[PDB]
């Protein structure tokens, strides 16, 4: 428990030294800081996303790019919280109209051989996978509360800044106000929202074992 | 002839001239060029690089340039045949040969004016002695002995020119030269290592000789890269490092 945050404050510091130090190019020609420059050039345009590459992360610090393959959930958070502390010491002082620091959605690509939908055995639960396919559907974008704040009903006590977890998982509202049993409601005025879609991915046509209809995810 | 020392016999002659470099087409010769280049661009020596691929193209190339220049350098070509006839040069032209092919042709060894050889003679060479292969009744009585001499020559030739093989790579001779001058770097060491590894990859040398040469090169590798003993934490990450590995024989398994 107390070693949890003490590990994190040592991972969120080694994920920050990766963006801040990784270079490319040789010594004869000349170098190029690959991710500071993209952070700056994407922030100043108003985009807020970098595209980290897994081979680079592996070649810089070999342990991190393994955690990221095994526990991607609780480590993408540290990565996206270091991308926000680096995009702060690079673009500041922001000129006039913006002075609140945005949030950086760290995507990530790779150059590794793809699996297939028929090779998703349950031992791959919560591991980065990489599958090809064909989009078959597309929902309409919706909202998804990220940082939500509630309020009691009778005594009007507030308990704010509550953070939702990402993905498709809800939240369990308390029942112990400290007032009737479940006195808590959501305050619609104070809840930050982000978009979210929901696609449908069909497996490539030349990989069906040819007795049936292709499966999808 | 055989060049005894490379500093004062090969380099410091072409140091002030306009040389012409003929280059074969194999990784060994590429890596043997890329060091000589870097040794010429460091002392402002005008060269010229002609990539050849056979004997017809080498002859065609010698046709056109044979009057401007009067220095030449052949790299991994033209040490197993005779040179003063296929090209038919003039008298004041000089040729340097830095080839690996074996065995060196005979006349190219007893011709100490026009064809100098940068070949370290401590290789596996056993060249026949000079007069063994090169030049009234008593007239016939002795010319029969000269006929016996010719008959022995026809045999000792067949003894000497019957098996072909390869010696130490060019990219190691050039590196010895580049270390003599005290102007060696890592970039000139990696090309030595590659020009050696290539022979063993294409299976033209014996495992014994390969491990002997690796034993040689490891001293150089450690001389360069060990100077960073404990400062490997305050050396720039963007600066080449060569290391000795005892690693698998699988081809390209890291990609
Ligand atoms: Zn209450």
């Amino acid at each position: 428990a107390d070693e949890g945050q003490a590990r994190k404050s040592q991972l969120q510091r080694r994920f920050k030294e990766f963006l801040r130090q990784y270079r490319v190019g040789t010594d004869r020609t000349g170098f190029t800081f690959k991710y500071r420059d993209e952070l700056k050039r994407h922030y100043n345009l108003g985009e807020y996303w970098i595209e980290v590459e897994m081979e680079d992360l592996a070649s810089f610090d070999e342990d991190l790019a393994d955690y990221l393959y095994k526990q991607p959930a609780e480590h993408l958070q540290l990565l996206e919280e270091a991308a926000k502390e680096v995009a702060d010491e690079v673009t500041r002082p922001r000129p006039s109209g913006e002075e609140v620091l945005q949030d950086i959605q760290v995507m990530l690509k790779s150059d590794a051989s793809p699996s297939s939908i028929r090779s998703l055995k349950s031992d791959m639960m919560s591991h980065l996978v990489k599958i090809p396919g064909i989009i078959i559907a597309a929902s309409a974008v919706r909202a998804k509360a990220t940082r939500i704040s509630i309020q009691c009903r009778s005594c009007r006590n507030t308990l704010t800044n509550i953070a939702m977890r990402p993905g498709l998982e809800g939240y369990a509202l308390p029942r112990k106000c400290n007032c009737p049993l479940d006195p808590y409601f959501i305050m619609p005025d104070k809840c930050k929202c982000v978009d979210f879609q929901t696609l449908k991915l069909q497996e490539l046509p030349d990989a069906v074992p040819h007795g049936e209809m292709p499966r999808h995810m | 002839m055989f060049v005894s020392d490379f500093r004062k016999e090969f380099y410091e002659v072409v140091q002030s001239q306009r040389v012409l470099l003929f280059v074969a087409s194999d990784v060994d010769a590429l890596c043997a060029c890329k060091i000589l280049q870097a040794l010429f661009q460091c002392d402002h020596v005008q060269y010229t690089l002609v990539p050849v691929s056979g004997w017809q193209e080498l002859e065609t190339a010698f046709l056109e340039h044979k009057e401007q220049f009067h220095y030449f350098i052949l790299i991994n070509c033209g040490a197993n045949v005779d040179l003063l006839d296929i090209l038919q040069p003039d008298e004041d032209t000089i040729f340097f040969v830095c080839d690996t092919h074996r065995p060196v042709n005979v006349v190219n060894v007893y011709n100490d004016t026009q064809i100098k050889l940068l070949i370290k003679q401590d290789d596996d060479l056993e060249v026949p002695a000079y007069e063994d292969i090169f030049r009234i009744v008593e007239q016939t009585m002795r010319r029969r002995q000269r006929r016996e001499w010719e008959a022995r020559r026809r045999d000792i030739l067949f003894d000497y020119e019957q098996y072909e093989y390869h010696g130490t790579s060019s990219a190691m001779v050039m590196f010895e030269l580049a270390w003599m001058l005290s102007k060696d770097l890592n970039d000139m060491l990696w090309w030595a290592i590659v020009g050696l590894t290539d022979q063993w990859v294409q299976d033209k040398i014996t495992q014994m000789k390969y491990v002997t040469d690796v034993g040689v090169l490891q001293r150089h590798v450690s001389r360069h890269n060990h100077r960073n003993e404990d400062e490997e934490n305050t050396l720039s990450v963007d600066c080449t490092r060569i290391s000795f590995e005892y690693d698998l024989r699988l081809v390209l398994y890291q990609h």
